[PDB]
């Protein structure tokens, strides 16, 4: 029967943990995979999050499977001007915590914002790849290797010719 | 010579880049001096010796003198430019993970993981060849260098490019200036005296647009066109990828011609270039039966074994028993139990020759265990090779070896870095050509190769391998087939490194699908599941 | 008398009188107004997208 | 049966002329007749025994068997699996799932491609 | 056959158009089968002598590489033929019932009986009536294969500011004739 | 929701893909005659409709090496302006080959470059590899 070792990569070892893009498993493909860009200036972050996620993890494909993880980078611009409907950027909380036993961090969307935007930009698009998948930690961490985040309008992939991405919201 | 960089000349730098490029490869890993091993842990990690940090500061200073202190050097030299380039792609700056990797199969992350506590601090996030590359690209885009330029020059550049960079393929821009630039040189110059060698090096020019992924039509259709001397090895290979039933014809007419003037003028390396490229394109071709009737009857299989080291004496024995070889083969290489129940049934209703694979179906599907042979597998000594030769008398178990597997043999000796390597190969070539000789091996020649392989595959030797493995578990079950191969080669998982991407039209049972092709089995664990890696 | 959450980066070791002047209410940037509620309130307001010749 | 040619080459059944379960005895006078007159091509190898084997074995054209067995079975039920034996192949055990209706996938028009669509836009 | 229509120009228009591999899609079990004309499938049992030519009956959708014909629900004109390669039964399926209280185990060995079909031919001879307009229910009385008979505009027309905008080429490529 | 007298039972998230939620309309909605769906994209004029008497509608549609087509025109007509890139050139060269294709590839396109790296890395002094060794 399949059998995964005990030894595993840690994060303490000098070996390191991977990048799933530079990868080779029977699960990714990057033959088929696109480049898309993806504007967030005046979009709610949790629908850019959700909308970025959508390609990410590669489920806005006719062919997807849950098994294989291959989806289409995205490359998100502009975060700094993503927006908040009302009060939510400091009535929003996000919540970590380490095994101390104070531990507990409690934190604003202001803050994080500070701190680092695309830092935000990843902790929605985390929890949307978490919603989908979170029994694999394959599955949960791939997708977010495949997203790409930028703050400015400034990225280097115009090696790429990242169409911009389009999209309608519910409304 | 990293401290006495800055002081020395064009052709000092280029003696000594072309001395110190000796020890590494192309396909291996640049840099990889890993000497000892720890494992406390208990995953071993490898820690490379002082030569690594040598090359790190050599390359380091390169780029100090080449770019912050002396930048015109490489604008009026194009020839050190050509060697730098080369240089970094034989050595993988991009690719510093293989500087730490000890085994494709857990490839290393000592170069592009940095955690806060102290792991990897001080191998983690080198600038080696970044600044320079930067340099170099800003130079190609901004040309006086291409002006200055040979053509040669600019091949031998835009192979450099894509070679260096990790992906294989050149950034787009650089791609695109450096194709301009050749084609108008090329519509400039074509009009004046041409030579061979000038057709050689357009060839070149449109391999280099192949690998690097992109297409350069005008080359193509201006090549297909001119008729005023034979095409080379390189446009070959380049067309043998592509995918067009018009364009392989016309290719194939092409090689036609181009053997049969070698063999006019008698230049054995010409004709051996034309047979390997042959060898490639044959094998991409979709029409296998053409294929098969061409390569027959242009000799691929005599030549080659005769071009091979210790192959002359099983050459002219192949040669004088092809009659019966091809006699013998099937026309159809699916329900091969049923064939071979059909004949019994025959057989029950009232001298030897060479021993191959197609023509000894019924010899294999008797024996028990059959061992497919791997290049790798001597990349240091014949132990295994011997071992494998030597349970052969048994009579129970046999070996196949495959034209690609005696040809990545017979490359590899003669190219290899690696004395010991280049030794143990010439050493296996002898013992298999003693095998064949007695008959106690099989052989799989080039034209079984496109009798077996799917209509329209290339296959190197792993393909190869693979192919005649997935053959042998679908056609010869009760055979068990074991696999004999270096243990860092990344064929041992066909279906974590050759896997064509997630297709639709494939899945685990492609493999016990008669009608689907050999390859599909690659995507599923079942082939390795029936084969086995010793 | 914490044995946890040290990091003053996200923790920072200051009261809540000293942080209260930093915390923001009339935050001018990121901006709260969405794409999607210009043309909205555009209406709302109750201008018309006259031709570009008018 | 594949292209008019069935895949069963022969049937082997072992039985004792005497002194034993009458089953096997009974279907050979009653039931076998009518199959081989159905099925001439299937080679029928009865193997008298003192000790009979109570099975019915059947080879296949690729060199496989299939056995059933027959210890108190009625000659209708031998019938049946002989049957049985005819109309199956012996080549392949897969379920019966959603995922292994069609053996082989195939696309008349052309499988979908991530650039098949994809330079495709809303228009009006 | 053939196809076949009133309209000889729509007729010779679309005859063209049929010549080539076809697929169908067709309902047999409660179950829907795409097939071509060397695919295998497994449907459920039927009461059909091994090595028998058969037919289905109801398809629900016939197509090819340049046409595609639907039914509501079914079709007509479509002679979809296989022949009945097996009667097996497929893997079985253990189900195993059993309850922590009740000291009472059930085994139940499901082997899905089936019947292995294997489609030799597909051939569509449909009739049509004229051609049917899109955007609009009616059908038109003449048929014009150099017209499009539903043009298509882009979108953008600047009143929309925050709109998402794609490259020029693709928000504004025209496309061809594919009956010229 | 759950008055007080329920028993609290917190559930198994449910997590299956949902289908995204589509843009709505009040007037062509509840319009008998207008279907719901919306769709009208640059290849939809070439989806010719006729009639057929058993009542099913026969389409006409370009084939799928005429889509291709198609859309590697519209790749070329939108990258010639600003030079082809990179990722432009690979997928311009897996369309064509897609359009070329009689078969199904199931190895790595990249594994025919890492073997013929050896055409663009060069090698110096007599161990240089060369056709033909």
């Amino acid at each position: 029967a399949p059998f995964k070792s005990v030894l595993r990569r840690h994060k303490h070892h000098p070996e390191g943990l991977p990048l799933y893009n530079d990868m080779s498993k029977q699960w990714l493909c990057r033959e088929g995979e696109r480049w898309w860009l993806l504007d967030a200036r005046g979009e709610q972050l949790p629908r850019v999050a959700a909308v970025a996620a959508q390609y990410i993890t590669g489920q806005h494909r006719p062919d997807f499977t849950p098994g294989m993880i291959t989806g289409d980078h995205v490359v998100i611009v502009n975060i700094k001007d993503v927006v908040m409907v009302g009060d939510q950027w400091i009535r929003v909380p996000i919540t970590w915590q380490t095994a101390y036993p104070g531990g507990k961090y409690r934190i604003r969307l202001t803050d994080m914002y500070e701190r680092d935007p695309c830092m935000l930009m990843w902790w929605f698009l985390k929890d949307e790849v978490n919603r989908h998948f979170v029994r694999k930690l394959k599955t949960r961490i791939a997708p977010l290797e495949k997203a790409w985040l930028y703050e400015d309008s400034i990225h280097p992939h115009a090696d790429k010719n990242p169409r911009p991405l389009c999209w309608t919201d519910p409304e | 010579m990293a401290s006495t960089v800055s002081f020395r000349s064009d052709e000092e730098l280029l003696r000594m880049f072309t001395a110190i490029s000796a020890p590494f490869s192309v396909d291996g890993r640049g840099l990889n001096f890993l000497t000892v091993k720890v494992s406390k842990f208990g995953r071993p990690y490898y820690v490379p010796n002082s030569l690594l940090p040598a090359y790190v500061n050599l390359v380091d200073a390169t780029t100090i003198a080449l770019v912050r202190e002396q930048p015109w050097r490489l604008s009026a030299s194009p020839a050190l430019f050509i060697q730098v380039l080369q240089f970094m792609a034989l050595i993988k700056v991009f690719e510093p993970n293989k500087w730490f990797t000890f085994s494709d199969h857990a490839p290393s992350n000592r170069a592009d993981y940095r955690h806060a506590i102290g792991v990897n601090h001080s191998t983690a996030f080198w600038g080696t060849g970044e600044e320079l590359y930067d340099f170099m690209v800003e130079l190609l885009r901004v040309p006086t260098m291409l002006d200055l330029c040979t053509r040669e020059q600019m091949v031998d550049l835009l192979s450099g490019f894509c070679g260096v960079m990790p992906c294989g393929k050149a950034v787009g821009d650089v791609f695109k200036t450096i194709t301009d630039a050749f084609l108008r040189r090329v519509r400039n110059d074509i009009s004046g005296p041409w030579s061979a060698h000038d057709w050689a090096i357009v060839e070149r020019m449109y391999l280099v647009t192949v690998l690097c992924d992109a297409g350069n039509n005008e080359i193509l259709q201006l090549l297909l066109s001119d008729t005023a001397s034979p095409r080379g090895p390189d446009f070959f290979a380049a067309v043998s990828r592509t995918k067009d039933t018009p364009t392989k014809k016309r290719a194939l007419c092409l090689l036609q011609e181009a053997i049969d003037n070698a063999s006019a003028k008698a230049d054995k390396v010409t004709l051996l270039g034309l047979l390997e490229s042959g060898s490639e394109f044959l094998l991409s071709l979709v029409d296998k039966g053409v294929a098969h009737t061409f390569a027959t009857q242009n000799l691929f299989d005599y030549r080659i074994l005769n071009s091979f080291l210790h192959c002359s004496l099983v050459a002219d024995r192949l040669r004088v028993e092809q009659s019966v070889i091809t006699s013998l083969i099937p026309s159809s290489l699916r329900d091969v139990q049923v064939q071979m129940l059909m004949s019994n049934e025959r057989n029950a209703l009232n001298k030897r020759p060479l021993m191959t694979m197609l023509s000894q179906l019924e010899y294999l599907n008797s024996i028990d265990s059959v061992f497919i042979l791997h290049s790798s597998l001597m990349a240091t000594s014949t132990d295994q090779l011997v071992s494998a030769v030597r349970r052969l008398p048994s009579g129970k178990d046999s070996l196949i070896v495959t034209m690609s597997c005696l040809r990545a043999l017979s490359v590899k000796s003669l190219t290899s870095p690696s004395m010991k390597e280049r030794i143990a190969c010439a050493r296996a070539l002898e013992i298999v050509s003693y095998e064949l000789e007695k008959g106690r091996a099989v052989l799989l020649p080039f034209s079984e190769e496109i009798l077996l392989h799917d209509a329209g595959a290339y296959c190197d030797e792993d393909l190869m391998l693979w192919t005649v493995a997935a053959f042998l578990a679908r056609e010869l079950p009760l055979v068990k087939v074991h696999t004999l191969m270096h243990s860092n080669c990344t064929a041992r998982t066909p279906y974590r490194f050759l896997k064509g991407g997630h297709n639709l039209l494939v899945s685990s049972r492609s493999l016990y699908d008669k009608g689907a092709p050999l390859l599909s089995s690659l995507h599923s664990k079942e082939l390795r599941l029936v084969t086995h890696n010793v | 008398t914490r044995r946890g959450g040290k990091n003053l980066a996200w923790r920072p070791k200051m009261s809540e009188r000293t942080l209260e002047q930093f915390v923001p209410l009339h935050l001018a940037f990121p901006r709260r107004h969405p794409n999607s509620w210009q043309e909205r309130q555009f209406h709302l307001l109750g201008y018309v997208k006259w031709p570009k010749e008018i | 049966s594949r292209n008019g040619e069935l895949c069963l080459k022969k049937v082997i059944i072992s039985y004792c002329p005497s002194n034993g379960a009458p089953n096997t005895r009974q279907f050979l006078a009653t039931h076998l007749p009518h199959f081989h007159a159905k099925y001439p091509s299937v080679s029928i190898d009865l193997r008298p025994r003192l000790w009979p084997e109570m099975a019915i074995t059947g080879v296949y054209r690729d060199g496989s068997e299939r056995s059933y067995n027959t210890k108190n079975l009625s000659p209708m039920g031998i019938f049946l699996r002989l049957n049985n034996l005819v109309s199956t192949a012996n080549d392949y055990d897969q379920p019966f799932c959603a995922s292994h209706l069609h053996f082989q996938r195939r696309s008349v028009q052309g499988t979908w491609n991530p650039w098949l669509w994809n330079y495709e836009t809303e228009r009006r | 056959n053939g196809l076949r229509c009133p309209d000889a120009l729509i007729t010779r228009t679309l005859n063209p158009l049929l010549n080539g591999p076809k697929f169908a899609v067709i309902y047999c079990g409660n179950h829907q089968y795409k097939v071509a004309v060397g695919d295998v499938i497994a449907v459920q049992r039927l009461r059909v002598e091994i090595g028998s030519h058969i037919a289905l009956k109801k398809v629900l959708m016939v197509g090819g590489p340049r046409f595609t014909a639907i039914g509501r629900p079914l079709l007509e004109g479509v002679r979809v033929t296989a022949q009945v390669e097996e009667q097996k039964r497929m893997r079985n399926v253990v189900s195993l019932f059993a309850t922590p209280g009740r000291r009472h185990v059930r085994w139940v060995d499901a082997p899905h009986a089936a019947t292995i079909i294997r489609i030799c031919e597909i051939f569509y001879s449909p009739n049509v009536v004229g051609e049917l307009d899109k955007y609009k229910g009616e059908l038109l009385e003449t048929f014009t294969p150099g017209q499009h008979t539903n043009p298509v505009y882009p979108v953008d027309d600047g009143y929309d500011v925050f709109r998402k905008k794609d490259k020029e080429a693709m928000e504004n490529a025209t496309t061809f004739l594919d009956l010229l | 929701f759950g008055g007080f007298g329920m028993s609290v039972y917190t559930p198994k998230k449910d997590r299956r893909f949902r289908v995204q939620p589509l843009p709505s309309l009040h007037a062509n909605s509840l319009a008998d005659d207008t279907p719901l769906v919306t769709t009208t994209r640059t290849l939809s004029p070439n989806f010719r409709a006729f009639a057929l008497q058993d009542g099913g509608v026969f389409f006409t549609h370009p084939s799928h090496e005429q889509v291709m087509r198609v859309g590697q025109n519209i790749l070329a007509e939108e990258t010639k302006a600003t030079g082809m890139t990179s990722m432009d050139t690979y997928v311009n060269s897996r369309i064509q080959s897609i359009i070329a294709e009689n078969t199904v590839e199931n190895v790595a396109l990249s594994h025919w470059r890492r073997r013929h790296m050896w055409n663009l890395v060069r090698t110096h002094g007599k161990l240089q590899r060369h056709w033909g060794v």
